[PDB]
RNA sequence: ACCUGGUUGAUCCUGCCAGUAGCAUAUGCUUGUCUCAAAGAUUAAGCCAUGCAUGUCUAAGUACGCACGGCCGGUACAGUG
RNA sequence: ACGGGGAAUCAGGGUUCGAUUCCGGAGAGGGAGCCUGAGAAACGGCUACCACAUCCAAGGAAGGCAGCAGGCGCGCAAAUUACCCACUCCCGACCCGGGGAGGUAGUGACGAAAAAUAACAAUACAGGACUCUUUCGAGGCCCUGUAAUUGGAAUGAGUCCACUUUAAAUCCUUUAACGAGGAUCCAUUGGAGGGCAAGUCUGGUGCCAGCAGCCGCGGUAGCUCCAAUAGCGUAUAUU
């Protein structure tokens, strides 16, 4: 006897203003832990006959007791539309975006240090 | 304050926007525009809260900056644009047209209209005056000014305007027996027939209305918008035909339906 | 996985997905080709008597002593509850994707539409009455059958006959055609796929207990040929 | 300005006379028969019942055909029938005035588990609930004070993952099997 | 150790209270065996009835 | 006789005492698991080290910083800045 | 004595609070003046006076936390000098930049909600409970008691992988392996009682009473009851 992971889709609607299809995802995994998002993306790509790079899923909460999980998912028409319409952190979760490796304090102090210099020498402030 | 205010607290926002309490501290302050702040629906609220096309304000901005949303036939990219009563909203990408009409609960309703109906709107005449070189001018409720109006049109009348050209096609006179909608007060969103008008010099006039079920109510003259000539409206109406129903008569109709079933 | 006796089984038409119900009041979903368990459904308040399914991802169950018939929308995760004839509902069968027929132990036979909460037609005492004077009760309905996508219905009891019925226009009326003499408990009725013959399972006793025994009956499988002439 | 909520209320009131023999005896009887933890659990239910009966009395002060009386009384009677304290044949305000605290105590999940034979004692029922052995329909519930509605009463059983519910044997069984 | 858990402490208080009540009042019992006597004495001079006046 | 107890030969008046529940201020002993919320106050709107809290560019106002750069003799200005 | 929407308590009428997250007003150490601008008598703008106060080569120069953190206010004392513009919205030439406004975590049982610290069986031995009673007495039993033994089921506090969450995280929810007999993996706070020697003090009615007693000749290698229960007390003022 084998256990199965079941994927179900609800509240499917087609958003032509943002060029995507969005839905609620229900995952049945009676004995196991919460299914990772990558496997959900592969299964949903097999379900909807697309490549996994255009599927973005998030907001997965497991119910008390451990039977079911509920999340949200979007499938884009093309990868260009995904790169143009998605928020930057969801792109970064896929490895498409890289953020600044600094802190607010450093940038604020550097700006306030630049405020004291006039002319080309502004470029010389460390 | 030392000048104009630029913020709006969420709990101090108009109640018909149906905003919840825990989303944030602030609400969208509408931009200045054709309609008043307390009697408008901002584009962001209509686009993400009523239609659920967007999840955040950034997605509303992304939708609007693609020049997809047209208001009264013109593309608007401002997400806090004040859209008001009898406004036409067109989205050709989804093939949808909407008209902002109050429901019986006093809120703007998601009312879809036919594309042929989307070519005109109704406006209430607010002012008539003679401008330079003796040219008559007419000012409507949505700040539209029109030159050379028909001499028969007076204040408190209704005109039908073609959106493409912005010109008057025909008009309805303010008279007893015409159909009207209430745009303010306790009877907001109720449709009926004008029965008589009471005049108070130096004060506010009072108008009496009766709906299709025979119920009578009264409002001030500034809260009435003439919709149709006779009993026939010149625009499509929402799901409720302007009749505000009570709990007792709702029980009565439920009992009638239960008796008629079987 | 079931905690009581299994009472109903049906494969989903065109797939290898199997549905089971039991006296433990649960409905379970299996996949035979992958020998795996899927999920469990609840909602019945008594032991379930019968189960049937078709090409759609859906099944219907007879509630037995509970007195309800329930429709399981599995991908939609929704449940429809139908309230019908008095007495225990012991058998059920689908006519098409939208209509179904059930029998009860008070002799009633009902026609259902899957979009209305009450029977469309109700035929009381389908097989007549029995018992001593002053204590008469109708024959129990043990099995029902329908020919798929048609209007032919067969009902079986221990009244020593198999009865054929016609569904009316809109399934609002049930009309008797003929009686086929057959002695014993008609425990199971299945039409052929082509519709050329009807198979009846005959026993000396009811399939669920030994409340009656008919000595004259033979424990046999009976093939009833149906001949069609315009 | 913050985006938080400050709405809260107390669910019980301490008794007005702290030294009454009858009150202490009644509390002892209730706690003993229903296996409660302390006096606060009794006072909570007493507070709820006091609110309900005050509302019923205030409605009974009005005229029979008063619309407010009809609307609010029908709502209250429907809620009381739904939670299972009243009967469908007793839909009047007088029967609301007849209500007692034991009627509300009988609707807790702890006493429901014991009365249905899943447990052999009221304290055993409390322990079974607190150890995640009990399900209501799909949902696993571990709150002893869960108030069972009329429809939910027929769907209380052992959870599918429980050792009592056909699940995997527990820690002690596995260790003892490994020993021998 | 009984004071550690308030629930089991209340459980013992109820158990003792039913024992103490047995002195005041007689508990109702069914005839689960054939009647064979009182198993205690029968006192004929003690009168427990309540006088109505 | 408008709570329960006290202050008389009897009946009273006036001053009184103790018990019963809360709010505020300050302060103790204890505190395994979890969710939500709060945080003023010396009549001192008394005094403040350090850092941060207000900036902003589209195809579309002004580029002769090689600061970097493609094409070149068409060479007023490619483009980024 | 900032005002109101409001909070508490009432049978009602009222009474007492309202610096405090919404609306309106006022101020930016104190009194006056002014520039720019559509809008300021602006103070994270400017000028002079009063009071404070920093650097100096002694000539001069620079200031305003009743913004967010943080320090001081005789010696005596209570939130982080944290993360981020992902949400909500605002400003700009702007779809893209900025925002201690806001959001996210941390921090004294001050306040509100849920809720563990065990459950189930068995064995042996005894004969006495219990209620009302101002020391007398009257009722009464289908059990009680034993710091007595025995068994194999259940589970989370914790330890420790992996997901899930989120701007990144934490928490909650899932989940593999460990994790219970004095289950010592040991609940507290207030009130009221008992028990004692070759011991100490005080007063007497020879042999007693009071207060109290880890202190005795030698010797130094875990009593009971009551109220509440993760809560429970005290002082001042008052209703
Ligand atoms: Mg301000
Ligand atoms: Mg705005
Ligand atoms: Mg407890
Ligand atoms: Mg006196
Ligand atoms: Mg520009
Ligand atoms: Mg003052
Ligand atoms: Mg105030
Ligand atoms: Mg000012
Ligand atoms: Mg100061
Ligand atoms: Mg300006
Ligand atoms: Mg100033
Ligand atoms: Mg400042
Ligand atoms: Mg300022
Ligand atoms: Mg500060
Ligand atoms: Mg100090
Ligand atoms: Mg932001
Ligand atoms: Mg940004
Ligand atoms: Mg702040
Ligand atoms: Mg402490
Ligand atoms: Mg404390
Ligand atoms: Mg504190
Ligand atoms: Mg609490
Ligand atoms: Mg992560
Ligand atoms: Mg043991
Ligand atoms: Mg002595």
């Amino acid at each position: 006897m084998n256990d199965t992971v079941t994927i179900r889709t609800r509240k499917f609607m087609t958003n032509r203003l943002l060029q995507r299809k969005q839905m609620v995802i229900d995952v049945l995994h009676p004995g196991k832990a919460t299914v990772p998002k990558t496997e959900i993306r592969e299964k949903l790509a097999k379900m909807y006959k697309t490549t996994p790079d255009v599927i973005f899923v998030f907001g997965f909460r497991t119910h008390f007791g451990g039977g079911k999980t509920t999340g949200f998912g979007m499938i884009y028409d093309s990868l260009d539309y995904a790169k143009k319409n998605e928020p930057k952190h969801r792109l970064a979760r896929h490895g498409l975006y890289e953020k600044k490796k600094t802190s607010r304090k450093q940038r604020k102090e550097r700006k306030n240090r630049m405020k004291k210099v006039r002319g080309t020498a502004k470029a010389n402030v460390g | 304050a030392r000048g104009p205010k630029k913020h709006l607290k969420r709990v101090a926002a108009p109640k018909h926007w149906m905003l919840d309490k825990l989303t944030g501290v602030f609400a969208p302050r509408p931009s200045t525009g054709p309609h008043k702040l307390r009697e408008c629906l901002p584009l962001i609220i209509f686009l993400r809260n009523r239609l659920k096309y967007a999840l955040t304000g950034d997605e509303v901005k992304k939708i609007c900056m693609q020049r997809f949303i047209k208001i009264d036939g013109k593309v608007r990219t401002d997400i806090t644009y004040p859209a008001g009563f009898m406004d036409v909203i067109s989205i050709d990408k989804t093939g949808e047209n909407f008209r902002l009409i109050y429901d019986t609960k006093g809120r703007f309703a998601v009312h879809r209209i036919t594309p042929e109906e989307a070519k005109y709107k109704l406006c209430k005449v607010r002012k008539i005056f003679v401008g330079t070189k003796g040219i008559p001018h007419l000012v409507t409720h949505d700040a539209r000014t029109i030159r050379y109006p028909d001499p028969l049109i007076k204040v408190n009348d209704t005109i039908q305007i073609d959106l493409e050209t912005g010109k008057i096609t025909d008009f309805i006179k303010f008279d007893t027996g015409n159909l009207c909608m209430v745009t303010g007060g306790a009877n907001l969103g109720r449709i009926g027939v004008i029965t008589n008008r009471e005049r108070h010099p130096g004060s506010f006039d009072v108008v009496h209305v009766k709906d299709a079920n025979g119920n009578s109510f009264a409002t001030r003259l500034s809260n009435i918008f003439v919709i149709g000539k006779g009993n026939k409206p010149w625009i499509s109406l929402p799901r409720g035909k302007g009749i505000r129903l009570t709990i007792a008569e709702e029980r009565d109709k439920r009992l009638a339906a239960k008796q008629s079933s079987g | 996985g079931h905690r009581d006796a299994v009472s109903g089984l049906a494969f989903r038409r065109g797939t290898h997905q199997l549905y089971s119900t039991s006296h433990d009041r649960s409905v379970k979903v299996w996949n035979v080709a992958e020998n795996s368990y899927v999920e469990t459904l609840f909602g019945h308040q008594d032991a379930v008597a019968a189960l049937d399914a078709l090409s759609r991802e859906c099944c219907v169950t007879a509630g037995g002593r509970d007195g309800t018939v329930r429709v399981w929308k599995i991908p939609e995760e929704s449940q429809l509850v139908f309230y019908g004839h008095q007495g225990s509902i012991d058998c059920i069968h689908l006519i098409n994707e939208e209509h179904m027929v059930s029998g009860a132990d008070d002799g009633s036979v009902a026609l259902w539409g899957l979009s209305k909460k009450r029977p469309l037609a109700l035929q009381r005492e389908a097989h007549g009455l029995r018992g001593e004077p002053g204590l008469e009760q109708p024959f129990w309905i043990s099995s029902v059958a329908a020919l798929l996508n048609t209007d032919l219905v067969a009902t079986g009891s221990h009244s020593s006959c198999v009865r054929l019925w016609q569904c009316g226009e809109g399934f609002r009326q049930l009309d008797l055609l003929c009686d086929i003499p057959l002695v014993g408990f008609i425990n199971s009725l299945k039409f052929s796929s082509s519709g050329d013959f009807l198979v009846a399972g005959v026993g000396q006793e009811h399939r669920l207990g030994r409340w009656w025994r008919i000595k004259e009956a033979r424990n046999s499988v009976c093939i009833i040929p149906l001949r069609r002439v315009p | 300005p913050v985006a938080r909520s400050w709405v809260c209320r107390k669910t019980y009131v301490t008794p007005r006379r702290p030294f009454e023999k009858s009150r202490l005896d009644q509390e002892l009887k209730l706690i003993g028969e229903y296996g409660l933890r302390n006096k606060r659990e009794v006072w909570r239910v007493k507070f709820t019942l006091a609110k309900i009966r005050k509302a019923a009395r205030e409605l009974l002060t009005l005229d029979e055909k008063d619309p407010r009386r009809l609307f609010e009384g029908n709502a209250l009677l429907r809620r009381l029938v739904r939670i299972g304290v009243l009967d469908e044949g007793k839909m009047k305000l007088d029967y609301i005035l007849g209500l007692k605290i034991e009627d509300f105590l009988e609707r807790r999940l702890q006493t429901q588990v014991f009365k249905l034979g899943l447990a052999k004692s009221i304290h055993h029922a409390r322990v079974l609930i607190r150890q995640r052995h009990i399900r209501v329909r799909k949902q696993v519930v571990n709150i002893p004070s869960f108030i069972v509605r009329l429809d939910s009463q027929k769907h209380i059983d052992f959870s599918l993952r429980s050792p009592y519910g056909g699940g995997r044997p527990g820690r002690v069984k596995r260790k003892n099997a490994k020993k021998g | 150790k009984i004071d550690r858990n308030p629930r089991v402490k209340h459980r013992e208080k109820f158990r003792r209270a039913k024992i103490r009540r047995r002195g005041q009042v007689r508990e109702v019992r069914k005839e689960e065996q054939r009647y064979s006597g009182e198993l205690s004495g029968i006192r004929a001079g003690v009168k427990k009835s309540i006088k109505l006046k």
